[PDB]
RNA sequence: GCCUGGCGGCCGUAGCGCGGUGGUCCCACCUGACCCCAUGCCGAACUCAGAAGUGAAACGCCGUAGCGCCGAUGGUAGUGUGGGGUCUCCCCAUGCGAGAGUAGGGAACUGCCAGGCA
RNA sequence: UCCCGACUUACCAACCCGAUGCAAACUGCGAAUACCGGAGAAUGUUAUCACGGGAGACACACGGCGGGUGCUAACGUCCGU
RNA sequence: CUCCUCCUAAAGAGUAACGGAGGAGCACGAAGGUUGGCUAAUCCUGGUCGGACAUCAGGAGGUUAGUGCAAUGGCAUAAGCCAGCUUGACUGCGAGCGUGACGGCGCGAGCAGGUGCGAAAGCAGGUCAUAGUGAUCCGGUGGUUCUGAAUGGAAGGGCCA
RNA sequence: GCGGGCAUCGUAUAAUGGCUAUUACCUCAGCCUUCCAAGCUGAUGAUGCGGGUUCGAUUCCCGCUGCCCGCUCCA
């Protein structure tokens, strides 16, 4: 929301200096993040991958995408076609509006949150850490769920080495030890 | 890649009208203006062409690139290939999705006349 | 434990460049292309490439890939 | 070969049938097509897949 | 002895054994074997002049073995007949055409070399000359 | 006459890397999506509105041989015909003659609209 | 602190990089010949096709060339010519 | 012991051996038609459990993947992958060829009648192709107003499936 | 010249695709003065070795480490 008008005004004039860019098209944007529930407990049940789906079109506000499994494997007992894990992308100011809430509300209740990570870039400018936590975010609660299954949230901004990616995002006031 | 992937889909569509011989009106589109050319049945140069590049059909209009700029050019190219005697074209998407302005181009083409 | 082959298929070049055909005769039986059919020449179901009109017969590396086509020219 | 022969015969009344495999241990629905009838000269609707 | 640790086939056709090497100048080392006659080299008589060449210098300096035996040749039992399928195989060969570099040496004085490549030249059926590496 | 865009000819001497470079003329991202439309989730893509921004990415054009790619001449291999020598396998006469590799070439060349000084 | 592993072992050893060979079921190359078609002249008792009357023959052998098999044995065997 | 693929096989076709290696005796109402999209294997890195590998994200790579089933020829315009709607896995034919001693087998544009797909134009007579098969006789079952042993029927036969 | 398991201490399951299932042997424990006979309570398998195809091999496809019946003749 204006986490998505922060871009227009706090991080420009901020981040036109930091590296001392081109352009108004050089600064870092952010392009997606998408929301990774790696669920390899839905081959002998099936009634909690859907579980799995039923929270993250509650965190996030969209009917959620089940994924294949690409290639079937023998050390985890899969085929091809079968659902393994269940993600969400955002885009557009419905994806600021859930990341105000990763500022806001997550990273406070997370437990024995000491430090922020900050060695977790890709290499290219792409933050990808994942919360061992579903029960931190707060559109669904605590007489609800029977698992605590959590999920990945990966980061994906136009930056080009991690160093703009570190100083790309922690303008929005994403904390690091 | 945007580019790569339309030229991907045309050439398929491109074929069929070199094994056939068949004259091609061919539409480019672009977020602002809209191309149109007719081309004969060997690949080499084109017969007619219209587009809202040209400043004839520029303030003849409220936006060029739009729908109702897609029937400005259905109106011209059309018209101005039967001035030449050219019908029995075929429409190439090159590429597009036959929905939008480039339906609006090919529509407002076939009530001008050209037969398909 | 050997003993096993198959009858010939008879395949190859039936029609060499040059040669004038009549519409319909088979130019060239082939099991995969190796050869794509050019003008006045359809594929086949067996992509055995056949003379859509009559005319001669003409090879020529044509395309991208330099793949091997057969037109026929009347 | 595991795949028994069915008959599928017009619904226009007339004697003509066409026939054709299908899997009857795993398809057990009878197969249905619009198929053309040769008596009629019209696409009609072929049924009983033995 | 020497063989390839898998093949795709298990059977080769005999084949002809026509033309000149390719492999024919003194690569790696100083000093060669080269071969000037025409045959097989059995896997038996490569290994046979291997340990005459390396006991010969006193297992000193390096010594590359520029053929490999990858054919299979087949030999039919005795007494058995004629037909029955092709025979099972019992050996591997390198083909040696005229020309071929067979072994290679440096490291050592070149009189130990050339007595040693001597003492090799006794094990092969194949007559073979020293020669040293050439510029160009 | 350079510049861009469509369609081609052509199919690596045309490709790739590396470096420099271009703006509302064109093209690209880009603004927004409420509806036509649509994503097995996302206006990412497709699609529709309309130009606030930027030429960063892409995309052209200009550099550089780093890499592909192209590549003679001569020689060698092989070989048709003929005649010779002998385990195999060659040699003569004559005709054809590579592949590889050297020298070197090489940063493609070309038929419609539009733009701006002519 | 079995987690350190700093101290390094004539090392098992990829993938890559350089050099060197081999292949019949390898091919980023690629002949000679042969084969198809076309156009020419000379030559050949139509040699060429078709249709019909009558056949025989379907145990081949060796020699050159290209090969499979065999032992690059066989006056061996099995193909092509 | 029939069939398919490769090599032998001599750069057209063909070509033997108790020569060298493999496969078939099906599957599929979608795995067929069409229309609209799409583009892999592997690897690196990032890392809720998660390990070499589940999923996600980027980079590399450029088909080393995939092709219902062997191997070979193919395949990016994909013949690979996904959904939409569907029955052309149509009926009668078929110029013309290819291939066999023959029986036969194969390819086929086009025409006729109807049909499917396009919110327009623009294809389909099964599947990427090549194995997945059995002559005749004798019957069986439907259809057919073709024959119907004095005639009218019928039986049997024919023809079509 | 067929190929049947190459299965736990040992013997027999699971041989057209997971987890490994019987019976003895066994290590412990209780009865008995001590042994037995018992009756309880447990232990373990790269499934000969290594190759393929495989998503995955006790399972297939070859190898090939021995073996038990084989048949190696007509003169």
């Amino acid at each position: 929301a204006k986490l998505h008008d922060y871009y227009k005004d706090e991080v420009v004039k901020k981040l036109m200096t930091e590296f001392n860019y081109n352009s108004v098209m050089q600064v870092p944007r952010v392009e997606k993040i998408t929301l990774n529930m790696g669920v390899g407990e839905a081959i002998a049940d099936k009634k909690l991958l859907d579980n799995a789906a039923a929270d993250l079109a509650a965190i996030s506000g969209q009917k959620p995408l089940i994924t294949k499994a690409r290639k079937s494997v023998a050390g985890f007992k899969i085929r091809q076609g079968y659902p393994i894990g269940c993600k969400v992308t955002l885009r557009g100011e419905r994806m600021w509006e859930f990341f105000e809430r990763l500022i806001t509300i997550a990273v406070p209740r997370i437990r024995d949150f000491r430090g922020l990570s900050a060695k977790s870039f890709d290499g290219r400018g792409n933050y990808s850490m994942g919360v061992r936590e579903q029960i931190i975010f707060p559109e669904i609660d605590y007489d609800k769920v029977d698992r605590v299954r959590g999920l990945d949230i990966t980061i994906t901004t136009t930056a080009k080495s991690d160093e703009e990616g570190r100083a790309l995002l922690a303008a929005f006031d994403f904390p690091f030890r | 890649d945007k580019k790569s992937a339309r030229i991907r889909r045309a050439t398929r569509a491109r074929r069929k009208l070199q094994e056939l011989g068949a004259t091609r009106l061919v539409v480019h589109r672009t977020p602002r203006h809209i191309y149109a050319q007719v081309i004969a049945p060997n690949g080499s140069e084109v017969l007619v062409a219209a587009s809202t590049v040209e400043k004839a059909i520029a303030e003849q209009l409220k936006y060029t690139g739009n729908k109702d700029a897609a029937a400005a050019v259905g109106k011209a190219v059309a018209e101005r290939a039967l001035e030449k005697g050219i019908k029995d074209v075929s429409f190439d998407r090159s590429g597009f999705q036959y929905h939008g302005r480039v339906q609006a181009l090919a529509d407002a083409a076939r009530e001008a006349g050209l037969q398909f | 434990r050997n003993g096993r082959d198959s009858e010939a298929k008879r395949l190859g070049v039936k029609r060499f460049g040059g040669e004038s055909v009549l519409a319909g005769s088979i130019i060239v039986r082939q099991r995969g292309t190796k050869f794509h059919a050019g003008a006045n020449v359809g594929c086949g179901r067996d992509h055995t490439l056949f003379a859509k009109a009559d005319g001669k017969v003409k090879f020529e590396v044509k395309g991208p890939k330099n793949r091997k086509f057969i037109s026929i020219e009347a | 070969g595991i795949r028994e022969k069915i008959k599928l015969v017009s619904s226009a009344g007339t004697g003509h049938f066409y026939t054709t495999t299908k899997n009857k241990r795993t398809k057990p629905e009878k197969l249905e097509l619009k198929k053309f009838d040769p008596v009629v000269r019209q696409h009609v609707i072929y049924k009983e897949a033995k | 002895m020497l063989q390839p640790k898998r093949t795709k086939f298990r059977k080769m056709h005999k084949g002809r054994n026509r033309g000149l090497a390719q492999g024919t100048d003194v690569s790696f080392g100083s000093f060669g074997l080269k071969a000037v006659g025409r045959g097989r080299l059995t896997a038996r008589q490569i290994e046979a002049a291997r340990r005459a060449m390396t006991r010969a210098v006193k297992r000193q300096g390096k010594i590359w073995i520029r053929v490999f035996p990858d054919k299979p040749i087949t030999e039919k039992p005795l007494a058995v007949r004629m037909g029955k399928g092709k025979g099972n195989v019992e050996y591997w060969v390198a083909l040696i055409q005229p020309g071929k570099v067979l072994y290679e040496m440096d490291g050592v004085p070149e009189e130990l070399a050339r007595e040693a490549f001597k003492l090799a030249a006794a094990k092969l059926p194949i007559k073979t000359t020293f020669v040293t590496k050439t510029v160009m």
